[PDB]
DNA sequence: GCCTTGACCTTCCCCTTGCTGGAAGGTTTAACCTGTGTGCAGTCTGACGCGGCG
């Protein structure tokens, strides 16, 4: 996998929600991770490594 | 305001369970003290066992005293070593002469003489003779306390009240548990006399429905009343000055006890420093950590401090010795003791100049004959150095296989050789009963067929008789009759074996 | 369900065999529990012949020897 | 004393004294509490004596006389 | 063993105080040698056939 | 050899006692130019067995002549070899520790015994936080939980009569304290009153656990070690290939240390040093 | 050198050549994978990729 | 063939003096696994008929 | 084939001089120096349990 920056997005593993859910990741060669992402219930979350 | 840290923190700890962020915080607690608590600990460390060589006046009790240790240490006509260096030594406020201390212990002898008759002077405490005695401890004051053996002497008081004090106890055990007794009553009047029979009526004035049923056990409570009582006998006094002193030299090493704790909770950070330092991968942090700990608390107990310097670096190379030595006795499966370690430390250090400076690993002959030893050593050090290699490594490039797979029980048996062995014995014992009854079994017990022993000329010779040459020729004409070539062939195959 | 009919045995040893052996052997520990080998893995394990197939004809002998002494 | 100091004074080493002291030769110097073999000036000079007995050529148990004469 | 211990007493003869560790063409194995190689250590004597 | 069944129990230490032939006492396993064993190490003879079919340490005793003997130079008994597999030694503890899958599966079995959650017990364990034996006032209760400037503040308000203590050994003599008996039969009766989903479901867990060690003779507190057994070379071999290279059983390194420790701890006991190094320790300890 | 020369020798690319025949020489050569560092695992996949 | 030893042995050489016959033991895995148990604070043990 | 009968070999162990060398194992030095980590590990994953949290 290339470095950089890629966006991706999951088919509501809420099957509940049956809804699609965004996130995108960052990539070094080197060094540490993040991950953005949405909850289903409309909000911003983050997590490093 | 530490511990109020741990309790927030702990208060939501992350389900930790990892002891090296617990010890690191519980370090980080108290914090350095510096430039004053070296001295002040030590000065009260000073006031502790100094509390203690005050008490270590006046022994009636401990007759057995620094004048009796100096009639031992010159009992075999001399000594200089460092027993003695350890005796009287009045510091400035280095082996003894004969002269010195006979002049040292002439004054304090010159106290004991006097100090004691005058001691029944109408009062063990008189104040003549209290004073005297007073004399004799102020002038054992300037001069310092004596070594290791004098703990025995502190402990020759301790043996004393581990007998007297375990008698009460055990007077105790035949009085206090098994009838009803008081305790708001016992304890004075056994404060009151504790040297007759005296307080038993007057405690059972009371008329006391439960005394006066002292049977069937009372000849080992008044017996048990009897082992206090030769004591009483064996001592000599009545004790309430030499419980006075332990008191002293209990507070006096329980200051010192007290003091250098905060001496090792200064100084910690000291040893995490060191031993990260010394964390080359060879073992593991917090045994090294631990024995770093130890260092410091051996630093302490023997420290100086009228030399000036800071405690740490005195403190330091001590603790390097305690891991640098630790770390060699353990760390290996198999045990290589100290100077095998550092003769290879040396080596490799040597070696990588080596290959400085040749562009190239270094030949045995030329790092020897600078290293000034023959190449056998160096060879034999070479064979011995590698450690063991894992017996769960896989040799399988996936986990496909281990490599305690592709090894053999090289030691254990073979069925083939089991079924030769039996044949053989077979064979051979076909080929005895083919020969005379005696002279078979003769052999039997010469070489031991069919018994669990062996026996040789003269035992079995004089078991039968006496006989020793011509049993040589018996057992010679046994083989003639035996090579014979028609019996051989049942053991011809056995000639390979 | 398939997985926890196995597990929830009578006995244990064919439990635990196949599925988180260290749950199995702690709850059998505790109550003092024996099997009496009347399955066949166990009998298998041993060594001994299985109560089945050509072997049924011994293992009801040495029933009825539970029975007879 | 200390022992190489005394060995070195009198040339020999503490091996050799030890030998010379398992034979019973010279006076025993005591240990100390750590071990160390007290030497003293009498122990200095019955070495020496018991050097110099053999280079004379009086042996072990003739250069011992000698010693016990040097204390008679 | 006393049986074997016997049949040296019959015949005497020993092994030595050596034994072999000689190489040999494994089971079933079979051909032809084209060619040999021997790597010495420096300063061993290097034999005949070295 | 024939038989009919299998049984299954803890272990109690006067059983793993009989079961061994002589304590440890040190990681040596063997000299690095005599390749044998020393004395009260790993591979002691005189404790596991002989190295060969009838010989000593040093061959004072070999062919079967000497047949119950002891080679008192050593102190090594003659018999084959074989019992390298057999002969399981032991190991005396300074401080107990508890077995970590009696606490640490899925139920703890301990603090659901108890009613006691998990990481109160951890807090004890890793020595964070105090807690009551007994409250041998009406003040306070059993299982009560403290800090240490709390447990000063109950001790200056008290000092003596109460029970309270850190470590291990407490949770030795709390469950040494219990009885499965009246409180089986509280929680049988407690049953009738509300019948309700939790309140069944747990009563439930806990009366059949309680049951359990009621009739199996086991006993609590033998799930916690003041003991342990050592297992037997062989199955945990330290061996050379033909190269000369020695292998090594991993294993092998996870007993070593754990002796050095004990003994180590051994060395401060007969110190009586400050305690926060010896908290230290035996974190370390359990966690070996 | 010790990185080195672990790396060239006992990582799971450093593969023996083949020399059945030049073909199998030079695609051996002429290879690529996903596997090893930064890279995938067969548990970790499925079929997309 | 393939743990108990008194069994292969015996019936080697019972085979080999034309018997065809059979005398089992108890394999040595099943005590391993008893020591392993028994290092564990486990009083197993077996009971007679 | 029973007794020796004397004389002969071989091997092992121990013993005498005057030390020497080497292994294995112990205890103290005063300029000083105070809070890891350190390269992981790339997040498999679906059911089923269970604990807090509503
Ligand atoms: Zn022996």
């Amino acid at each position: 996998r290339s470095p950089g920056v890629f966006f991706d997005s999951d088919k509501g593993k809420t099957h509940s929600s049956g809804k699609v859910l965004y996130n995108a990741r960052i990539i070094p060669y080197r060094g540490s991770w993040l991950d953005f992402e949405f909850d289903p219930k409309d909000n911003l979350f983050v997590r490093i490594d | 305001a530490a511990a109020q840290v741990l309790s927030s923190v702990e208060s939501e700890i992350g389900r930790t369970t990892d002891p090296v962020r617990m010890y690191m915080r519980e370090m980080g607690t108290v914090e350095l003290l510096t430039r004053e608590g070296e001295i002040d600990i030590a000065k009260r460390i000073e006031d502790g066992i100094n509390q203690v060589q005050c008490s270590v006046a006046e022994y009636p009790e401990a007759i057995t005293y620094l004048l009796e240790q100096y009639d031992r240490v010159e009992a075999e006509e001399a000594r200089l070593s460092d027993l003695i260096t350890g005796f009287v030594d009045p510091n400035a406020e280095n082996s003894i002469d004969p002269e010195l201390a006979r002049e040292k212990f002439a004054e304090l002898r010159a106290q004991y003489v006097v100090t004691r008759d005058t001691i029944k002077a109408k009062g063990r405490s008189h104040a003549t003779a209290q004073e005297e005695i007073l004399k004799l401890s102020e002038v054992f004051k300037q001069f310092r306390l004596v070594p290791k053996q004098f703990d025995y002497l502190v402990n020759s008081m301790r043996v004393m009240m581990d007998r007297v004090r375990t008698q009460e106890r055990l007077i105790m055990k035949l009085c206090v548990e098994q009838c009803k007794m008081p305790k708001k009553n016992f304890i004075t009047l056994f404060t009151g006399n504790e040297t007759s029979d005296t307080w038993f009526n007057a405690a059972i004035a009371m008329n006391k429905p439960w005394s006066e049923k002292l049977h069937d056990v009372s000849e080992e409570v008044h017996r048990a009343l009897q082992k206090l009582q030769q004591i009483e006998e064996e001592t000599g006094l009545t004790i309430e000055q030499v419980k006075d002193i332990n008191r002293r030299m209990s507070i006096g090493e329980a200051k010192a006890r007290r003091a250098k704790k905060e001496m090792v909770e200064a100084n910690l950070r000291l040893v995490i420093s060191i031993a990260k330092k010394y964390t080359n991968r060879g073992l593991q942090f917090l045994d090294l950590i631990q024995e770093g700990n130890i260092g410091l608390m051996k630093a302490v107990d023997k420290f100086e401090y009228r030399r000036g310097y800071k405690f740490s670096t005195y403190a330091t190379w001590w603790i390097r010795q305690a891991i640098t030595r630790s770390i060699a006795d353990q760390a290996r499966t198999i045990r290589i003791p100290v100077h095998m370690i550092e003769t290879i430390n040396k080596l490799n250090r040597i070696s990588r100049q080596m290959l400085q400076e040749m562009g190239r690993e270094p030949t045995p002959e030329e790092l020897a004959e600078r290293m000034l030893m023959p190449e056998d050593k160096i060879r034999k050090v070479l064979k011995i150095a590698k450690e063991p290699i894992s017996m769960e490594t896989p040799i399988g490039d996936d986990e496909d296989s281990h490599l305690g797979d592709f090894i053999e029980d090289t030691t254990l048996e073979l069925p083939l050789d089991s079924a030769t062995t039996e044949s053989l014995r077979a064979a051979t014992h076909d080929v005895l009963a083919g020969l005379t009854a005696r002279e078979a079994k003769v052999l039997r017990m010469r070489f031991g067929i069919d018994m669990n022993t062996d026996y040789t000329l003269e035992e079995v010779g004089k078991q039968f008789d006496v006989t020793r040459e011509r049993i040589r020729q018996i057992e010679a004409k046994a083989l003639r009759k035996l090579r014979h070539p028609s019996r051989s062939e049942v053991l011809r195959s056995f000639l390979d074996d | 369900g398939i997985t926890k009919a196995s597990l929830a045995t009578e006995s244990f040893i064919s439990a635990a065999s196949f599925q988180e052996t260290t749950r199995v052997l702690t709850e059998a520990a505790v109550a003092g529990k024996r099997d009496e080998l009347r399955g066949l893995k166990e009998n298998v394990i041993v060594g001994r012949l299985i109560p089945a197939g050509t072997g049924y004809a011994y293992h009801q002998d040495r029933m009825r020897r539970r029975a007879a002494g | 004393m200390n022992i190489s100091d005394v060995a070195k004074i009198t040339g020999l080493t503490s091996k050799a004294i030890r030998f010379y002291e398992e034979k019973g030769l010279v006076t025993p110097p005591m240990r100390s509490e750590n071990g160390y073999r007290t030497y003293t000036q009498q122990h200095l000079n019955e070495l020496t004596l018991l050097r110099q007995a053999r280079q004379v050529g009086f042996n072990l148990e003739e250069s011992g006389e000698l010693v016990n004469l040097f204390n008679d | 063993t006393p049986e074997e211990k016997l049949l040296r007493a019959i015949f005497g003869e020993k092994a030595s105080d050596v034994k072999d560790s000689s190489l040999r063409v494994p089971n079933g194995v079979s051909g032809t040698v084209i060619d040999v190689q021997v790597f010495t250590r420096d300063g061993v004597e290097k034999d005949k056939r070295a | 050899e024939e038989f009919d069944a299998i049984k299954i129990a803890l272990a109690s230490p006067d059983m793993i006692r009989s079961w061994s032939f002589g304590e440890v006492k040190k990681p040596e396993t063997i000299n690095y130019r005599t390749f044998k064993p020393e004395r009260d190490g790993l591979f002691c003879a005189r404790i596991f067995g002989p190295v060969k079919d009838y010989e000593c340490l040093c061959g004072k005793y070999k062919r079967l002549k000497h047949r119950g003997v002891i080679c008192e130079k050593c102190g090594v008994e003659v018999t084959q070899t074989k019992v390298r597999r057999e002969r399981m030694g032991h190991i005396e503890l300074a401080s107990p520790t508890a077995h970590i899958w009696f606490l640490k599966s899925l139920p703890s079995r301990i603090g659901l015994l108890l009613d006691m959650p998990l990481r109160d017990i951890e807090r004890v364990l890793y020595f964070e936080s105090y807690v009551v034996i007994e409250g041998g006032m009406t003040n306070l209760e059993r299982q009560q939980i403290l800090t240490e400037e709390q447990y000063l503040d109950a001790l200056e308000e008290f000092g003596d009569e109460f029970d309270a203590k850190m470590g291990a050994e407490a949770i030795q003599a709390l469950l040494k304290s219990m009885d499965l008996e009246q409180e089986c039969e509280q929680l049988r009766e407690e049953l009738n009153e509300t019948n309700s989903e939790t309140k069944r479901k747990k009563l439930t867990k806990r009366i059949k656990l309680l049951e359990a060690f009621v009739q199996s003779g086991n006993k609590p507190e033998w799930m916690i070690l003041t003991v342990l057994p050592v297992l037997p070379p062989d199955l945990r071999p330290l061996v050379p290939l033909d190269g000369g290279r020695f292998a090594t059983s991993d294993l092998n390194d996870l007993y070593r240390r754990v002796i050095n420790r004990n003994n180590r701890l051994k060395r401060l006991l007969d110190l009586a040093a400050p305690d926060i190094i010896v908290r230290n320790e035996k974190r370390m300890l359990q966690e070996a | 050198s010790a990185a080195v020369k672990e790396f060239f020798g006992s990582s799971q690319l450093s593969q023996f050549m083949d020399q059945n025949n030049p073909l199998s020489e030079i695609t051996h050569k002429r290879r690529i994978s996903a596997l090893g560092p930064g890279g995938l695992t067969r548990e970790r996949a499925g079929f997309e990729v | 063939k393939s743990d108990d030893v008194n069994g292969r042995t015996k019936m080697y050489k019972n085979i080999v003096d034309g018997n065809h016959q059979m005398e089992p033991g108890m394999p040595e895995s099943f005590n391993v696994l008893l020591k392993e148990i028994r290092s564990l604070g486990i009083n197993i043990e077996l009971e007679d008929e």
